[PDB]
This record gives structure tokens, C-alpha cells and sequence, in this order.
RNA sequence: AAUAGAUCCGUAACUUCGGGAAAAGGAUUGGCUCUGAGGACAUUAAUGUUAACUCAGAACUGAAACGGACAAGGGGA
RNA sequence: AAAAACCGUAAAUCCUAUCUUUUAAAGGAAGGAGAAGUCGUAACAAGGUUUCCGUAGGUGAACCUGCGGAAGGAUCAU
RNA sequence: UUCAAAGAAUCAUUCUUUUUAAAAUCCGAUUUUGUUACUUUGAGUAAAUUAGAGUGUUCAAAGCAAACAGUUAAAGCAUUGUGUUUGAAUACUAUAGCAUGGAAUAACAAAAUUGAACAAGCU
RNA sequence: AACCUGGUUGAUCUUGCCAGUAGUCAUAUGCUUGUCUCAAAGAUUAAGCCAUGCAAGUGAAAGUAUAUAUAUAUAUAUGUAGAAACUGCGAACGGCUCAUUAAAACAGUUAUAGUCUACUUGACAUUUAUAAGGAUAACUACGGAAAAGCUGUAGCUAAUACUUGCAUUAUCCUUUUGGAUAAGUAUUUGUUAGAAGGAAUUAUAACAAAGAAGUAACACGUAAAGUGUGUAUCAAUCGAGUUUCUGACCUAUCAGCUUUUGAUGUUAGGGUAUUGGCCUAACAUGGCUAUGACGGGUAACGGGGAAUUAGAGUUCGAUUCCGGAGAGGGAGCCUGA
């Protein structure tokens, strides 16, 4: 037969896992869910090569079993469960916060965040559609359906949903001032200004974003995630703070020590 | 007149008995031709007037034949760059698409096609929009860049 | 059964391999006659269930120039565009022109409108010959052999006098 | 003795390119009930009256039989 | 539920035809290779009839002859 | 078929900026002006392999790790303890396809036994 | 490292090949072999044939236990487990091989506004009730056969197996509050109105007909109410099937192929999960080709890649990964997402 293949084999898995080719012939295949299997990492490697809490894959099944681990405050037990773009983890029994962002190199990091921070998840809404009775509902990049979305709300926009509820508490659109991080391309993990939106009429959308430093950098319209206004972002950011640097001048900072 | 031979399309969407002739936009930039707005031809795969949706790739070419019914061949000529030789060769490969009766072609006219779902065997293209063109010769043996 | 064995767009043979698959499948067809009811089940793709009608004899009915639908009986078969090989079997397709008892609808009429919404459209007389006759003239709309039904609506109109034109510069 | 009519298909070596050739060699054929195609004639684009047997296709039917008798090449190297 | 029929999917066997690949064969007729065969002397010198080409006929063999060409000729030339 | 001049900056030159027809937008000044090839930039590119940055596997092939003080604790920070500092980069991923700057070079289009535009009147 | 040398002659300069030279993640083999690391290995020919044994099973709160064993205060209640079996899920993944295959497969690039999609995730539902029915496994007794993962009869019993079946909400208004009005999820047909997309016969809404399947007669227990199992639809996800454009080796001592037998297209239908000559009926005569159609060959699975590279190139890729195909050769089919 011809069914859905269950294996992953580690040269094949997603390079931002970081999976040595000499560490076992598999990769963890990530359970169906929330989110792509591209862009998620699984359970077993947020708790054996990011935390390093596990050595193992046993390991991070007996932290599972304990309903330690929360992903958006519900206990999830799942080893293969996809995190996500941008969501919150909880450790219980170590009291810590994460959210998973991206580094300036589009590799997944948990971010240390507080209990109040923690209660805050930018969901970049994907689809908008209307069901019976008129009722609108959102479908996000985490996979929400959330109902009764306030009719501001468009397609690219973002929505600050509390963890706890599930409720969108305000909406972010895509002005050329909001400020975005980039999801899958070349410049994954940068956060920009939007220079401007190029829209072209039959494929894809390409929006220029600026940098920090005013470094114009091009992406596809659905490689960006509204993250605030022109104020400041809405999340707290990882250490980088999104901005990428020359890899020759990199060097500079690093041989400074 | 409408209709000869056993043969009519419903016209979806027509409407006959209550309402207040069908078309549509096609959009991506063409414009719905006059003929076909205020025609009298019922096709259930024209672009403007049945249920085919324009989507996939647009393309130009040469219509080569248009001796059967409805359809026609479009050439479409290229070059092809060969790497050792580091030059160009004359390549082609044509394609076949609906025509519409809204519009009027001849071989060596100039269509515009887009792609929609596969209509018959080998067909997949309906004609959007004809430019008139004057041809000496052969129209296979014709070349034009598009 | 479908797809491959055929012949290139140039007319050259194609060498074959990749034995047939369960995905294209291709079922045995429905000659759905006409008589009482019975229908099938067929399990397709996905456990979605289709209902393979092998007889109706009654169905679900439209007066269009009205937009409204009452349940009556099939009586005769009578045209179809395809091969009168269908017709002369009397069996129910997509298309095929049907007799349809017109009391259901005529007794309708009496009871909303009085005397044999957006009402008054004035009917015509080439329709109410044939309910005076009795017995109608209908296009089936649904597909038998698919959805395990036969519906269809009442014809009128230039396509009723092309259909009766083709039934009957004539024999 | 073996077929042998007709229809459809298929037909080699060789050749003076005309033939060989009905090469060789396959299939079908009744009855019945139908379907389609092929004309002539008049009226103010439109509707009636009327004629040949000739082809093609389909259902059904029978002790699988149907050029049913008559008539009627054996082929090949 | 046995069983049967009819459309369909259709393995398999047989007959016929065609093609592809390999291979037998009386006889015929090439080529190549043999250290030292017989016959002549064709070519290289004007090679003892200048050589050579196309074509046709003839002869033990190389070859000879006719017609028309070439110089790669033995003439760059009253 | 649209050609030059003027200025700031290295050393004697080179290098950067502006305009100078016409038609539609802005009340002396605010702004678009064939198609393609071609060329420039991008986007989207699985890893393994390859190039290549970092890293003393005792060297090397390698691997993607690792490094830092602690004969037995200071520091950082936490309002009493909690290790800390990192990397796993970049490039390539056809010739085809998407977007994009374009002056040159090439084609095609439009161009008269004639074809336009403007003003006024008429429909 | 962008390299040449011996060989025609009496000697010379050429052309020109032969030979030499070096590499091969390129095989075999000869001789030889003290350490350590590292690691290809029945592809080549025979996708030839196979003895044997193993390779897919599964119960730690959560379907069904009087097989049975045990333990706590007094024949009781809690239990702890549990052979077998029924039920559920998986066995369609993985692993192997490269025979087939030459615009096929594959690759990059699209479409699915032409579809299906289990597990998982998020939303969330409509036309006897202090809890309904028979019937079966395991089991018991009697057997048959040389043999098999064979099973007959009779009797019992459950289940989240199989099958029946028990409130309510929304809208109009005087206007917190009172009366009035109405009740089918997908899917199919007819008549209509019309957040987004590039374009809608879209979402959705109204009227008229049909109408699946369901909305718990099920199990265990966390904060100083929870979970499991099952379920209608939508969405997401893990995928799949089709699909656009472009890209392949040798051969013309393969030049015309395809078209009754579907070839090209129109119309109608059938079939499908969906589009489609995919199939059927009628109709028209189309479609491809010296820019190589149709054929033939390949000791041809395609690609990522490998060797050799100054640059161009040439040759290889059965084989770690991806895609395809196959399970001695064909064909057919059940279960099932």
C-alpha cells in the first residue's frame, strides 16, 4: 500500500533542528496539529537538545507522563507535539516561562519570558471566513478558530489572544509603520519597519521591510508576522532583537572577547 | 440560431423567470469582450460565460489551426540555450485551447490564453484575448519571440 | 481504469508500467430503470457513501417559472439527448425527458393561487394543454446513479418547444 | 471428400510495377421488434402531402442455427 | 447460502502473421596471416609502350586496347 | 530616430550630483510616458555531498561540538541560592518559472495607391 | 602543476596514430602485511531457485473477567491483578531490489476556482430515562480428519461489539421586564439575493422539495469541577491523487504516423473522490511530424550527486537522501481513512 509515511529520517528532518548525522538513523516525526511539521519543532527536541533537561527519548517521555509541561496553559503529553511559530511553554515544577521565537539564523529558541508575559500570544490570523448565520471566525497561524472576530480584523492582520480565554484583546493590522519578523526565508528572524507592500495581481505579494540600522530587505507576503506598531513590539524579543548582522562584521564582535 | 445541432448549455446562472444573459469578469487584467457580453452563443466553456475559472499560467502564441470545433492549436516558439555551445536553438512546442465564439481567429493571429482545468484529452488553455495579425506563409514556419 | 492505455497526443503508444491503482477505480454503471424503488449502497473514496439508484418511479419535481417543487411520480420516459437505445430502455439519466404527473402541481395551484411572494406570472398555454391532458412533460436535473434520486423540473418555454419539436417536418 | 454466396478484415515471396490476389487466412450471416441515413411536391426565414428498396446500428428469440434446400474456388512451396 | 445468466475486468492456452536475436548447411566467393612455392614483369628511371582518371570490351596473371580527360610529366619555353 | 555643460571630493587626473523636447497630475513649482531577448538585483530554494566561517578528535581523516575560575570559592545576579559563556554560520541549488533597475546591443509592433489630432456645430 | 616522451627515415621537417604517463567513492586478481582509527560489502551474471529460524504487534486510571490467585475491618463490602477470548488500533509505515520505464518516471515551477484525507489540534450540534433489546466469543460436554494457524453440533454469558431510544433554543415589538412568532448537519434538485478573491455559479442569505449521519443508555478520578473513549460539520495538520510550463542518451540502413478497435474535438450522459475519451451515444475530420513524429536500441529507474577538471568539457550515478516501480509472471478482489 500506499499510506501516509510515519518516518523521518535525520538527514531529511528540517535543518533547524539541528540533528547530528552520526546520532541515530531517525528523526522524530512531529505529530499532526497545530502546526507545520516544517515550521514546529517537536516536544522531544525543545526538551532534549534545546534544554538539554533529557538525554533521551525515554527521558523526555517520563518528564511527559508527569502533566509538568504546558503548551498555551494546557498540559500536553505528546512527545511529537508541534510548539509553534510563536507560543508559550510552561515547566511547573521548574516555575519557567518560554516562548518559541526565531534567532536571527530562522533557528526556533525558547525565549525566557515572565508569568505575565506569559499570558499574551500574538496569533497572526490567516483566514477569515463566515459560517452559518453570519458568524465570522479567524483561523490563525497557530490553528485557532477563534469566533465573533471584531470586523476590523483582515486576513494578515495579527490578534493578541489571552492564553487562559482564548480572546482576542486587540488586533494589529499591516501599515507601512508596524513593525513584522519574518517567518521562512532567507532573512527568517529579522524584525522590520515594512518599507512598503509591492502588490502584484495573480502571485505572490512581495512587501519590503526595513531593518533597525534602514537595511531594506524583501520577503514574501506570507513570511511575516505582525509583531507591534511602530511603537515598540508587543513580545519581548530574543537576545539578537532581530537584527541581522553582516557576517564579516560578525566576526569582529566575536573575535572581541 | 442560439442553438443547431442537440445541443445547449444551461447557461447557469442565466436566469430565466425572475432574476432582477450571464458573463463574468475573468479579471487578471482582461477585458470581458462586447461579443460575449451581448451574444447570443451559449458555451459551457468559455471563460466569460460558463464555468471554466482562468487560473494557473498566461501565455502567448500563433493560433497554427483552428479546423475544429470550439478549440485550437497554439504554437508557442522559444529558444534554447545549449551550454557547451554556449549559443541558442530554435525550439517550439504548441499547445491546444478552447476558443470561444465571442472571439474571431484565423491562423497566424496572436491569442493570449490562460490556463484553466483540463476541459478534454489534451486541452487545458482557453483563449482570453486575440490580436489580429497579417502572416506570409506558413504559419508553422512563422517565428515569434512570444 | 482511467488515465493510462490510451494513445500519446501524437497518436504513438506509450510502454506501460505502474500497474492499476484502487484510486481509479471506475464502477460499473447504474442503468437506472424505471419502477419501484430500490437503490444501493457504493462505498467510494474516503467511506463517503453513494447512492446507486437502480429504479425509481416517483421523484421530486420543479415548477421553475413559480421556483417551487412538489413530490410526483414518473410516468413514462420519453427523449434523451444521448442514445435513444436509453430512452427505448427506459431509463433515468441526468438529462432524460420525462412524463410527469401534473395533479400534484395543478392541485397546487388551485390551493395557493385560487381558480385553475412574487406571484402572477401569468403561466402560458402550451403548459396547461398538458395539465389538462394530465400528464407532463419534465428534464430530470439530478443524477440517479449518483446521489440514489431522480428530481428534475417542469420544461416551458423555447426549450419545451425544441424538446417536443424533437419528439414529434416530423414523423 | 473438403469452402465455395455476400459483407467486414487481412493478404507474402516475386514482379515486365500492370499484377501476383478470391494469395494465404480470420469473423459474421435466421427470425422478430425497433432506431438512423439516403428524395419529390407550396405557401407568406417559416408549416403540410407523398415514393423507392438500399445501407448501418440495437434489443429480443432458438436444442448455437441461419449463403439452412438450390446454387457454389481447395489452397500452398 | 448454494447455483445460474448477462454486460464488464480479464489471466491462460492454441492457431495464424509479422518482427527481433542467435544459429546449421552441400556448394560458391572474398579478405588477412604465414621466412624462404610456381608463372611471368605490371609500377617506381622516358621502368624500357610516360603514368593516372572515367567508361567499355578482351586476356592465365599482373594487364592490354578504344573514346574523352589530367599532369600528380619526360614540356612552366620562337 | 536625444547630443553636452556646470559643481563637491583621492593624485596632476579620476570620481559623484543637477538640467535640456513634448502630452495627462499637482497654484513659478510639485510627475507617468511600447513588447521581448538580454543584463542587474531580489524572492522561493531539504539535507547528505561541495565550497566555506568557528572549533587542538593527542595530529589527521573526522565530528558538530564545545570553552571558562573553582587541593577545593570569589565573582555575576536573588530577594539566602542560582553555573556562566557559546556554536551548529554564509554560498550553491538549473537554462525554465515569479518580482525587479535598465541608457547599450538585437529583434517585433505601430508607419500612406493615404492615416491622424484639435476647435466649433449635430446626433 | 594550463607538462609531455619512445616509435615511419641514410639523415630531416610534418601529418598521423600506436605505445608510454597520472587519477578513478572502479571492479577483479597476484604477491605481501606489524599498530590504531575509519567502514564498502551477492548491484554487474540469474527481478534465478530456496531447507531452516527470525522479521508486527499491542493492555501500569480509564471497553468487556464468577478461568483463576491474593490482601484488608467483619458469609459481606473494597480491592490488587489476571491465562483465554470478544472488541479497538496498527500491520498501507519500515526494510529490500532496479526488472520494467525514452516526454514515461524524475527535477525545478504552477493549479487543485476539478478532489479525497485516519491519528493529532482548534472550534462546536439539527426533524424504562434513578437507563432499553437479542446473540456471540471465550468456556462446558460429544466429535471428524494422516495432516493443516481445519473445524461440526448442543448450552450459557458480556462489552465503547450489534441494535433501539429520554428537553430546548432563536426572532417581533410597548422598550432590566411581558406576551407573540419560528425550528434538518452534510449532501442533491429548482427559483433567487449576494466578508473575501485575480477572477465566483464563493462564504452566506431567502423561498420550494428531498435528506445521510449524529447531538453520550460508555469508562476511570484533579483543585487545599478532571481525564479517557465515541461522535455531525468547519478549519488546521500529517499526506495523497490529478495538473501547468521547461528540461533526457544513441539511431533516418526508422519519413510519415494516429484515426473501424478513441485517434483530435463538440454536445449529452455514465463513471469517479474530483476534472478529463476515463467510458458510452450522436456528430465533425481532426491531432503529431526534418525544431525528427512514429519506430528501433539502451549491457537505461530519474534526481541530489561521483571521477576527472586551468577554463571549457568528458564519463559515471544498481547503492546512505528524495521521487517512482515490484514482490516468480500476469490478472482480479475484500477490509480499510
Amino acid at each position: 500500500g500506499k499510506g501516509i509515511k510515519k518516518h523521518l529520517k535525520r538527514v531529511n528532518a528540517p535543518s533547524h533542528w539541528m540533528l547530528n548525522k552520526m546520532g541515530g538513523q531517525y528523526a522524530p516525526k512531529t505529530s499532526s496539529g497545530p502546526h507545520k511539521l516544517l515550521e514546529s519543532i517537536p516536544l522531544v527536541i525543545l526538551l532534549r537538545n534545546r534544554l538539554k533537561y533529557a538525554l533521551t527519548f525515554d527521558e523526555v517521555k517520563m518528564i511527559l507522563i508527569q502533566k509538568i509541561v504546558k503548551v498555551d496553559n494546557k498540559v500536553r503529553t505528546d512527545c511529537t507535539f508541534p510548539v509553534g511559530l510563536m507560543d508559550v511553554i510552561h515547566i511547573t515544577k521548574s516555575n519557567e516561562y518560554f516562548r518559541l521565537l526565531y534567532d536571527i539564523k530562522g533557528r526556533f529558541v525558547p525565549h525566557r519570558i515572565t508569568n505575565e508575559e506569559s499570558k499574551y500570544k500574538l496569533c497572526k490570523v490567516k483566514k477569515i471566513l463566515l459560517r452559518k448565520g453570519r458568524l465570522s471566525i479567524a483561523v490563525t497561524h497557530d490553528g485557532r478558530s477563534i469566533p465573533y472576530i471584531h470586523p476590523d480584523v483582515k486576513v494578515n492582520d495579527t490578534v493578541r489572544l489571552d492564553l487562559e480565554t482564548g480572546k482576542v484583546l486587540e488586533h494589529l493590522k499591516f501599515q507601512v509603520g508596524s513593525l513584522v519578523m519574518v517567518t521562512a526565508g532567507h532573512s527568517v528572524g529579522r524584525v522590520g519597519v515594512i518599507s512598503s507592500i509591492d502588490k502584484n495581481m495573480g502571485t505572490y505579494d512581495i512587501i519590503h521591510v526595513k531593518d533597525s540600522r534602514n537595511k531594506v530587505f524583501a520577503t514574501r507576503l506570507s513570511n511575516v508576522f505582525v509583531i507591534g506598531d511602530n511603537t515598540k513590539p508587543y513580545i519581548s524579543l530574543p537576545r539578537e532583537k532581530g537584527i541581522k548582522l553582516d557576517i564579516i562584521e560578525e566576526r569582529r564582535n566575536r573575535l572581541k572577547a | 440560431d442560439v442553438q443547431h445541432e442537440r445541443a445547449y448549455q444551461k447557461q447557469e446562472g442565466a436566469s430565466f423567470f425572475n432574476s432582477k444573459r450571464y458573463w463574468k469578469k475573468v479579471g487578471l487584467g482582461f477585458a470581458t469582450p462586447k461579443e460575449a457580453k451581448e451574444g447570443v452563443y451559449v458555451d459551457k466553456k468559455c471563460p466569460f460565460t460558463g464555468n471554466v475559472s482562468i487560473r494557473g499560467r498566461i501565455l502567448k502564441g500563433m493560433v497554427i489551426s483552428n479546423k475544429m470545433k470550439r478549440t485550437i492549436i497554439i504554437r508557442r516558439n522559444y529558444l534554447h540555450y545549449v551550454k557547451k555551445y554556449n549559443r541558442f536553438e530554435k525550439r517550439h512546442k504548441n499547445i491546444p485551447c478552447h476558443c470561444s465564439p465571442c472571439f474571431d481567429v484565423k491562423e497566424g493571429d496572436i491569442v493570449t490564453v490562460g490556463q484553466c482545468r483540463p476541459l478534454s484529452k489534451t486541452v487545458r488553455f482557453n483563449v482570453l484575448h486575440v490580436e489580429k495579425h497579417q502572416i506570409f506563409g506558413s504559419a508553422r514556419k512563422q517565428f515569434v519571440l512570444f | 481504469r482511467d488515465g493510462r492505455h490510451k494513445l500519446r497526443l501524437t497518436g504513438g503508444k506509450k510502454k506501460i508500467h505502474k500497474k492499476k491503482r484502487k484510486y481509479e477505480l471506475g464502477r460499473p454503471p447504474s442503468n437506472t430503470k424505471l419502477g419501484s424503488r430500490q437503490v444501493h449502497v457504493v462505498r467510494g473514496r474516503g467511506r463517503n457513501y453513494k447512492y446507486r439508484a437502480i429504479k425509481l418511479d416517483s421523484g421530486s419535481f420543479s415548477w421553475p417559472t413559480f421556483g417551487i417543487s412538489k413530490n410526483t411520480r414518473i410516468i413514462d420516459v420519453v427523449y434523451n439527448a444521448s442514445n435513444n437505445e436509453l430512452v427505448r430502455t427506459k431509463t433515468l439519466v441526468k438529462n432524460c425527458i420525462v412524463v410527469i404527473d401534473s395533479h400534484p402541481f395543478t392541485t397546487w395551484y388551485e390551493n395557493t393561487f385560487g381558480t385553475t411572494i412574487g406571484k402572477s406570472k401569468n403561466i402560458d398555454p402550451l403548459l396547461l394543454e398538458q395539465f389538462k391532458q394530465g400528464r407532463v412533460l419534465a428534464c430530470i436535473s439530478s443524477r440517479p446513479g449518483q446521489c440514489g434520486k431522480a428530481d428534475g423540473y417542469i420544461i416551458e418555454g423555447d426549450e419545451l418547444l425544441f424538446y417536443k419539436r424533437k419528439m414529434d417536418k416530423r414523423n
